[PDB]
RNA sequence: GGUGGGGUAACGGCCCACCAAGCCGAAGAUCGGUACGGGCCGUGAGAGCGGGAGCCCGGAGAUGGACACUGAGACACGGGUCC
RNA sequence: GAGUGGUGGCCACUAUUAUUGGGCCUAAAGCGGCCGUAGCCGGGCCCGUAAGUCCCUGGCGAAAUCCCACGGCUCAACCGUGGG
RNA sequence: GGUCGGGUCGAGCCUAGGCUCCGUGAGGGGGGAGAAGUCGUAACAAGGUAGCCGUAGGGGAACCUACGGCUCGAUCACCUCCU
């Protein structure tokens, strides 16, 4: 059965970009998927996106631009401290400032660069580069 | 086969038990922890041992080699067990006599065992009546008491 | 547990017989007249340790990291291996030849107190060289920049006489 | 100790507040029981031999002590094992010098020079207080000593107050209360040897100790345990401190 | 997929997303409650009442009106029946499954060698026990309630 | 017995079915003598 | 009355000398919260508390449980299934070193 | 002889293997079975740290107290009952909690005669 | 586990008298194997894997098994008793 | 190179124990098939709590041992004073 | 300090019962190397009766036969189903 809406969305996006699709539909929507999409848009990995209302949990329509090498969820959602980001960067990223780790903090969802500037930790939930 | 399991955040106990269970399939780990080598070693964990020669023999080399390898039967002082030991060198068997005492050590093959074209022999002679056998075979020294 | 054991200050090669490394090290040994491989290896290790400290300090941040960062630079310029306006990245361009040029044997030969490297080694070992008023008999001693120019013949040495036969032959070069 | 009290002390296991070379010898002086505790004092031999340098060996340090040349809180001390601790006064009259024993910024004991006049007074923090036979009050101080007061005075003394005492006569001359606006000097912990004024006091249930907030001169606020805060003045220090 | 047979059938209803009742529907809430009560008194299941209301009276589901009592929720057939005291004592799906199991057990008393049908009884009783666990968790069944075929 | 399908291959060995029969014949003799 | 806990006293009184509210028993040390899982012995209960332990090599957690035997005063009379607060005390039997001081949520 | 150190059993029921000899500071002593007699008899025990205990072995008198705070020294007739042990009353053994009969009536003992050396009782109405 | 005592420097099934049926266990009881614990030490890019004689802190023992006297402190390696 | 060889042990080599990070059609390896208990893993929205989790600050985790700068033995090994 | 009575604790010793371990041991049984003393030719090509799995019976020995199964089976003719 379905266990993880966010993992399905990111695997779907990475499959679609590899064959040159220009847009995708993320079928079970949720607020967390929306926050992740906002962060992805801020750094230029996707274009415009919009919420579409069924009678169900909603749908997201997303525009792709061919700027994603890879994107995926992080399971389990490891806790991380405010001065410990480097080893996770070496685990998931290809060079010292290449890409973003997406972090859930008690101040919201944000990239690991913004959280490191604020001086806070949180829970890792995704990577994109 | 699906995804490797368990991956969950709160599944530490099962993951640890899985790793412990399949570690017993590694023969290196099992032999060390159960101390199997110690249970059957005639040298009792030592790097060298002393014994008394009971007779001289010769062992045929394995195919497709040909030749006779000279060895001795040795009774160890510490526990009385009898083992076969090789005598390295050209003409080395002539420096050995019955009732002489020797010092033996491992022959140096794979897995701490035998080597070359003589399986079945695990040891080699290093000293004879407390004189280095290598010297005797070369010269430079004489075997005492005739 | 176990009490402390004193450990070697140099590292050995991972494989004893590699042709290219053997050729390179033979050239260095001939040029600087070192006595054995371990001596050379000692200096190599010193260099490695410097680089390992720079690699760790580049990827660090905080308050103790800065103090360590400036201490590394200060020590390197005190030994004379970097100029006064160098930065941390310059640590990564140091070569083994930079360190060997700081040996007291090399510096005694460079200043013109001996005619050959071998003669400089014998002068050091026999006690004919003073460094800032002190006699030192170790040819591998690394000379600080602040004392480099106060390096002369010992005031009690036979060579501290411009009419000595062996000194005139040294001066003829 | 399999069967009895320990009487020896290895150098490597000596207290961390002493200035002592820990690898030069095998043994250190095991201090005698006395006024302070082990963490806040040091044997007198290390003051005579190691700190001041008036003697080179233990044998001639003992001859100096036996002739009566050193005074601690106004009294002659001859025992080379005698513990000398926080806020004591060390006096040498044949040379005319006086010191107060105080902890460092790193927690180590040092000697602070003082005037001859200030050497007559010792501040004592009130550690405990009790009723005693005849219905009188006994005050128990931080250095282990005791004093008696009549029942009519019971409202002028409470725990954590400081009393300035004239030594060696042991006569009270001033009581300094523990309250907001008082001047304090920290004696233990991470913020040791810092000083300032009291801002707030906090308490907790089930016997956890109480904590104080202190403002320093440059205007910074820091916390410490209440029992680590030693009152030394009203709004200015009454003793000389570094 | 199907709980036991692992098939992946997809047939079902496709409800459009809407908030209000359509303009062409003239019935009010009171008429709808009266119709629901009348049909229940005629002896129909809750699923059957909705089928009749859709097919014959042109009423797409009663879950298009707000509850006149509680504005926090919409109307359902079971809620309407509860408001009048005609709601089922046992949940209907459990009741239908139990009824299927009783008929099958007397068939098996006369056909002891019909093993393929016996596995069907085993699967049905697995479904019944799943449902009783859920309903006891929610409080719709008493804590002492037990399922016993000999009853 | 446990399954070892590699033993059924014929290169350099006799047929496993008859090896199995021989093993079972040997095990019967041991069990009879264990009863006496 | 207060015993340093900061919690309301029980409804009625008792005569147990081992009661911290109405007798001579003193409490000092740790205070734990838990669930009763047994009440068969006279004036004794078993209290269980759950916690997570971190496994460094596997960077994951496992669940562990701590079981403690505590004295049950008659004025409180805790039963199986409810949440209790317990406080450390001087040895009372071979296995009993705590006392129940309050029921937080009756089962 | 009499050891008061630790149980040789775990609460699970498993056995414990001792890892050291018995220490002197862990030992007990024989109980004092304080009897009723015509004359008194007590002894003095040197205890840990060089302290003392007064152990009463035979008692002839008691100090009897009322609810008003007045005490009287009277002689003991016998032990009527003792809930500590089922046969102490037959043997006239006195402990804390025993019921004794005196010339002024029954009383309940409030002292520990094996530890304190005297018999103190409260008069029962 | 409870109630009433004894004993101890002191709390305690530490030991007794009386009343109950409790207590531990597949999240591994019980039993068996091996072993003094820690600070630390060897190795490896790290994650890890292996060891824990020598120095410091804690524990235990004085041919094996039992038991006492003196003393603030011992059931005492250069003190006492039995086998 | 005043050392250099032999024998035995542990780590590495080894992603031949695999959390990071391995395999199971034909090479070692998916229970003959299925139902289900504990455990692990679990769909969307709103309100509350604050156990997990993150940040700040009090009290602790002896010394020796480890890293850095400076100083004392000719330099070093070693030893001291400060920072970690 | 000797002698006697009573209570209680107790290493050791004796007898019997049950398990456990090391040392020899007549006789019996397969396993591994050696190199050939011997009888046959079962597997590899359609290996000259395709091979193999499960169960059962028979035979100097590899093996043979019966029922159900697999292709990890060659050749020719015909038929069926696809691209
Ligand atoms: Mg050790
Ligand atoms: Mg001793
Ligand atoms: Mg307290
Ligand atoms: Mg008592
Ligand atoms: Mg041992
Ligand atoms: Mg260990
Ligand atoms: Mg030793
Ligand atoms: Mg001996
Ligand atoms: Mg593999
Ligand atoms: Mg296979
Ligand atoms: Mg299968
Ligand atoms: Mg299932
Ligand atoms: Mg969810
Ligand atoms: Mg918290
Ligand atoms: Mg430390
Ligand atoms: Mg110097
Ligand atoms: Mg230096
Ligand atoms: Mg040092
Ligand atoms: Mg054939
Ligand atoms: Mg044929
Ligand atoms: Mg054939
Ligand atoms: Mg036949
Ligand atoms: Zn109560």
């Amino acid at each position: 059965t379905l266990l993880d809406p966010l993992a399905n969305a990111l695997s779907h996006i990475t499959n679609s970009e590899r064959v040159g699709k220009r847009e995708v539909y993320i079928k079970p929507a949720s607020k967390l998927i929306g926050e992740v999409l906002r962060v992805m848009q801020k750094y230029g990995y996707i274009g415009e996106f919009e919420f579409i209302d069924d009678g169900r949990a909603g749908v997201y329509r997303v525009q792709l631009l061919g700027k994603i090498n890879k994107a995926g969820a992080i399971k389990p959602r490891f806790p991380v401290k405010a001065r410990d980001y480097e080893r996770w960067e070496k685990r998931f990223l290809p060079a010292f400032e290449f890409g973003i780790l997406i972090v859930s903090t008690s101040q919201g969802v944000m990239s690991h660069k913004e959280a490191r500037e604020k001086g806070i930790g949180g829970r890792l939930i995704a990577y994109v580069y | 086969p699906g995804k490797k399991a368990p991956n969950g955040e709160f599944a530490g106990r099962k993951l640890k038990l899985k790793r412990k269970k399949f570690r017993w399939s590694d023969i290196r780990y099992k032999r060390r922890v159960l101390r199997l080598k110690e249970k059957s070693d005639p040298l009792e964990g030592a790097p060298q041992a002393r014994g008394i020669v009971l007779e001289k023999i010769a062992v045929e080399a394995k195919q497709p080699n040909s030749g006779m390898r000279k060895a001795v039967r040795v009774q160890l002082i510490k526990n009385g067990k009898v083992v076969t030991a090789f005598c390295p060198g050209d003409g080395a068997i002539k420096f050995i006599d019955e009732h002489d005492e020797v010092i033996i050590e491992g022959i140096g093959g794979p897995k701490g065992g035998s080597m070359g074209d003589i399986p079945g022999i695990r040891y080699k002679v290093v000293k004879v009546n407390r004189v280095s056998l290598k010297e005797l075979v070369k010269g430079r020294k004489e075997k005492p008491r005739r | 547990g176990d009490p402390k054991r004193q450990r070697k200050k140099y590292e050995t090669p991972p494989h004893p017989w590699i042709k290219e490394r053997l050729d390179r090290e033979r050239v260095l040994m001939d040029k600087y007249e070192l006595k054995n491989k371990k001596e050379l290896w000692k200096h190599e290790t010193q260099l490695k340790n410097f680089r390992r400290r720079a690699r760790r300090l580049l990827a660090a941040r905080g308050k103790q990291a800065e103090i360590e960062r400036e201490q590394l630079l200060a020590r390197l310029k005190r030994l004379g291996l970097l100029p006064e306006d160098a930065v941390l990245d310059d640590v990564l361009s140091l070569t083994i030849e930079d360190i060997l040029e700081r040996r007291l044997q090399t510096i005694v030969y460079k200043k013109g107190l001996a005619r050959t490297m071998r003669q400089a080694r014998q002068l050091i070992v026999h006690g004919h060289i003073e460094v800032n008023g002190q006699i030192i008999r170790s040819p591998s001693y690394l000379v600080l920049k602040e004392e480099e120019d106060t390096i002369t013949y010992a005031r009690t040495s036979p060579f501290a006489n411009p009419q000595h036969p062996e000194r005139m032959m040294i001066e003829k070069a | 100790a399999r069967k009895g009290p320990k009487r020896h002390l290895k150098r490597l296991a000596a207290p961390t507040s002493w200035y002592i070379e820990r690898k030069a010898y095998k043994w250190a002086v095991r201090p005698r029981p006395g006024p302070h505790n082990m963490r806040t004092s040091i044997p007198l031999l290390y003051i005579v031999r190691d700190y001041l340098g008036y003697a080179k060996t233990a044998r001639e340090a003992r001859k100096i002590l036996n002739e009566g040349k050193f005074l601690v809180d106004g009294r002659v001390r001859k025992d080379y094992k005698f513990p000398v601790g926080i806020m004591d006064v060390v006096s040498i009259p044949e040379t005319g010098e006086h010191y107060r024993v105080l902890p460092n910024r790193i927690g180590k004991l040092i000697l602070h020079p003082i005037s001859e006049e200030e050497a007559n007074i010792k501040p004592l923090r009130i550690r405990n207080k009790r009723m005693v036979k005849g219905a009188k009050i006994q005050l128990n101080f931080h250095d282990g000593t005791n004093h008696l007061i009549p029942l009519s005075e019971k409202d002028n003394y409470f725990t954590s107050y400081t009393v300035l005492m004239k030594v060696p006569e042991r006569e009270i001359l001033e009581v300094l209360p523990f309250e907001k606006g008082a001047y304090v000097f920290v004696t233990q912990g991470k913020n040791v040897a810092r000083k300032g004024r009291i801002v707030e006091i906090k308490k907790f249930p089930m016997g956890w100790p109480d904590v104080v907030t202190i403002e320093d001169e440059e205007g910074e606020l820091f916390d410490t345990l209440k029992e680590y805060a030693f009152v030394v003045g009203r709004d200015k220090p009454r003793i000389s401190l570094p | 997929a199907r709980m036991h047979a692992r098939k992946r059938g997809k047939s079902g209803s496709k409800r459009p997303p809407r908030t209000a009742p359509p303009i062409w529907l003239e019935y009010t809430v009171e008429d709808i409650e009266n119709l629901v009560v009348k049909l229940r008194k005629e002896g129909y299941s809750t699923a059957m009442i909705g089928t009749i209301l859709r097919d014959q009276y042109g009423i797409p589901t009663v879950k298009l009106f707000r509850d006149p009592d509680n504005p926090n929720r919409k109307l359902t057939i079971t809620r309407i029946l509860e408001k009048h005291g005609l709601a089922p004592e046992i949940p209907e799906d459990l009741m239908f499954l139990i009824k299927r199991a009783v008929n099958l057990r007397k068939h098996l008393e006369q056909h002891p060698k019909d093993l393929h049908s016996m596995r069907g009884l085993q699967l049905i009783e697995s479904k019944i026990r799943r449902l009783v666990k859920y309903y006891k968790r929610k409080g719709k069944l008493p804590k002492d309630w037990r399922y016993d075929p000999e009853q | 017995m446990k399954r070892r399908p590699r033993k059924w291959k014929k290169k350099g060995r006799m047929r496993w079915k008859w090896i199995k029969k021989r093993i079972r014949r040997l095990k019967r003799q041991r069990k009879k003598e264990r009863g006496l | 009355r207060d015993i340093g806990l900061r919690i309301q006293p029980p409804a009625e009184k008792c005569d147990d000398p081992k009661c911290p509210w109405h007798g001579h028993l003193k409490i000092h040390g740790r205070v734990f919260e838990g669930i009763v899982v047994s009440d068969k012995p006279r004036k004794t209960v078993t209290v269980e508390r759950q916690y997570y332990h971190y496994l460094k090599k596997y960077e994951r957690y496992e669940l562990r449980r701590s079981r403690i035997h505590a004295h049950n005063p008659p004025c409180i009379n805790a039963k199986v299934g409810d949440r209790v607060l317990i406080a450390e005390t001087r040895p009372l039997s071979k296995t009993k070193h705590f006392v129940v001081v309050a029921v937080l949520e009756r089962a | 002889a009499i050891w008061q150190g630790r149980s040789l059993r775990k609460p699970s029921g498993g056995r414990i293997v001792l890892a050291r000899k018995k220490r002197k500071r862990e030992l007990g002593r024989e109980p004092s079975n304080t009897r009723v007699a015509e004359q008194d008899k007590r002894k003095i025990i040197r205890t840990y740290g060089g302290n003392k205990k007064v152990r009463l072995t035979a008692a002839a008198y008691a100090n009897v107290f009322d609810k008003s705070g007045k005490g009287r020294k009277v002689r003991i007739i016998r032990v009527i009952e003792n809930p500590a042990n089922r046969q102490f009353a037959r043997r006239n053994i006195i402990t804390k909690g025993a019921i004794i009969e005196t010339e002024i009536g029954k009383a309940k003992v409030t002292s520990r005669p094996g530890q304190d050396g005297v018999v103190n009782a409260i008069l029962l109405e």
